[PDB]
């Protein structure tokens, strides 16, 4: 990565979905990073918006492409699109082996 | 090849604890009955286990469970010693090209650029597809 | 060993615990089910506390337990690193509830019908069960199943051998207690 | 009539037949073992040629 | 599935959020367990074929 | 069908088993899905034992 610039820089499963959504819609993007690091939340004391769901209601982004988790709290202030990918919690144990 | 390959089925720390198991009862059968009566239980473990006890009994049951105990590790070295060289014939040994696209312990890879790499890049075939999309991610770089 | 979820509640050798704090701890919360609500009355009151800081240590916390912590979490992160080495972890039954992620838009936004209609003509095409192939299992350092017709495990263990001698020297005692009781009578 | 049951008596035990046999036994519970494995793997899967 | 509204119908905004709200209140898990387990017929062959 | 009453104007909202498709959402508006799935597979009760 320090020897690439730009969208370059990054790889992944949202990084190739960030090109298919924008062939399939006709737009020049920039992967840019969220500054906290953060998901989407709001704050008890303050309520302002933090990480991705908060730039885009504050307009420091135009779109999300990331692990969002479609919440009740988070389709009020943005819209959601449909998803792209079912999940659900599971369980982690130890495989094999174990050879116990 | 070689010698230990007898060694391979059956662990080493086992082969040491068969024989202290041998010297273990040979020493239970000496009190029920010092070179006369080692020297039985040689001919004891010979065939099974523990006579001349005579009879009746405390040797009976030295050897009768020695027995069961020399029964079992001769069935689990047969049981194992067959798993090893049931998986030998298992593997198949690479004899076509899409069995090498079967298996990660072999890796392949093929040249930098050429016509042998722009091959697999292109290919609509279903078996060239795979090495190419393993190769493509394979690290390192094969 | 495992196969489905309820089974593991139904059990205290293996605890289990989630995170913190995030979705899946307040899921077993606010759960009207009966399983799930039997679950979070086991990890309330669980001691040592069955609860992880981060995500990272409930993985850590399974692979260092020899089968006796499974770490609950989304479908997603436990398929990844069933992908990853020293594949050591395995996802296991169904999963618990539904959920999902989407792309998100500002609200009136001139990107938000067309990209909505874009992720549809993905799915359908199989472009996004493509992508999800491609960074889990096509990247991935592990078999699966490609590992179980790939075992290269012959070895053999003393601990198996172990129970046989138990019952000859538990046999020479009983020997040579008996021993003792034959050479007073006679 | 010693390789009929096992091996070797009429030392008897004491003691050097017995280990003549004693030995001849374990050379012989080896080989008997050896033969099961090798003809299991034999009636499993076979080409069984050329 | 999806419940579906008519474009720029009044129902469409207000009913996609009560979908989340059901969601994330279980009531949806607890419907869909109500009328394949709870009301089913084999309710020996579900926890037995584990 | 449903989605005819519905664009039509013979209906105001489906609330059925509407599989959510692209071709449907161009015509009429998906909530939220409240039921995830997909193709799996059915296999008869393994016959054991026998």
């Amino acid at each position: 990565h320090e020897m690439l610039e730009g969208n370059e820089r990054y790889e992944g499963y949202c990084v190739d979905l960030a090109a298919e959504i924008a062939k399939h819609c006709g737009f020049k993007y920039k992967l840019t990073i969220v500054g906290d690091g953060k998901y989407g939340a709001r704050d008890a004391d303050t309520k302002i918006w933090n990480g991705m769901v908060g730039e885009l209601v504050y307009g420091k982004a135009d779109i999300a492409i990331a692990p969002l988790t479609i919440t009740l709290v988070r389709e009020e202030v943005i819209d959601f699109s449909k998803p792209f990918m079912s999940l659900g919690i599971s369980i982690m144990i130890k495989k094999p082996q174990k050879s116990k | 090849p070689g010698v230990f390959s007898f060694l391979d089925p059956l662990a080493y720390e086992i082969w040491m604890c068969i024989v202290f198991a041998y010297i273990g009862v040979s020493v239970v059968l000496f009190l029920v009955s010092i070179f006369n009566s080692l020297w039985f239980s040689l001919g004891a473990f010979m065939q099974q286990g523990a006579d001349i006890s005579p009879r009746s009994l405390s040797g009976r049951i030295v050897g009768g469970v020695w027995w069961f105990f020399t029964l079992i590790i001769i069935s689990s070295y047969t049981a194992n010693l067959a798993a090893f060289l049931t998986v030998e014939r298992m593997v198949s040994p690479i004899e076509s090209a899409e069995d090498l696209s079967k298996q990660t312990e072999i890796a392949y890879g093929t040249l930098d650029s050429g016509s042998t790499k722009e091959f697999f890049r292109r290919s609509k075939i279903a078996v060239f597809d795979k090495m190419w999309t393993y190769m493509r991610s394979a690290e390192p770089s094969v | 060993p495992i196969e489905s979820a309820e089974d593991l509640s139904k059990q205290t050798e293996i605890a289990y615990g989630t995170l913190d704090s995030g979705s899946t701890k307040e899921f077993f919360r606010r759960s009207k089910i009966a399983v799930f609500d039997k679950m979070w009355t086991y990890m309330r009151s669980a001691e040592p506390s069955v609860f992880v800081r981060t995500t990272a240590e409930g993985v850590a916390r399974v692979r260092k337990s020899k089968g006796k912590y499974a770490y609950l979490l989304e479908s997603t992160m436990n398929e990844y690193i069933e992908q990853r080495k020293p594949c050591d972890t395995m996802k296991v039954g169904g999963n618990l509830d539904s959920k999902g992620y989407g792309i998100a838009t500002p609200k009136g936004s001139s990107l938000g019908t067309p990209v909505n209609l874009a992720v549809l003509k993905l799915s359908e095409q199989g472009v996004l069960d493509k992508l999800k192939n491609k960074w889990w299992y096509d990247k991935g350092e592990c078999g699966a199943k490609d590992s179980g017709s790939k075992e290269k495990t012959s070895a053999l263990s003393l601990s198996n051998v172990a129970g046989v001698f138990y019952i000859l020297v538990g046999g020479l005692g009983l020997a040579m207690l008996v021993a003792l009781i034959e050479f007073c009578y006679k």
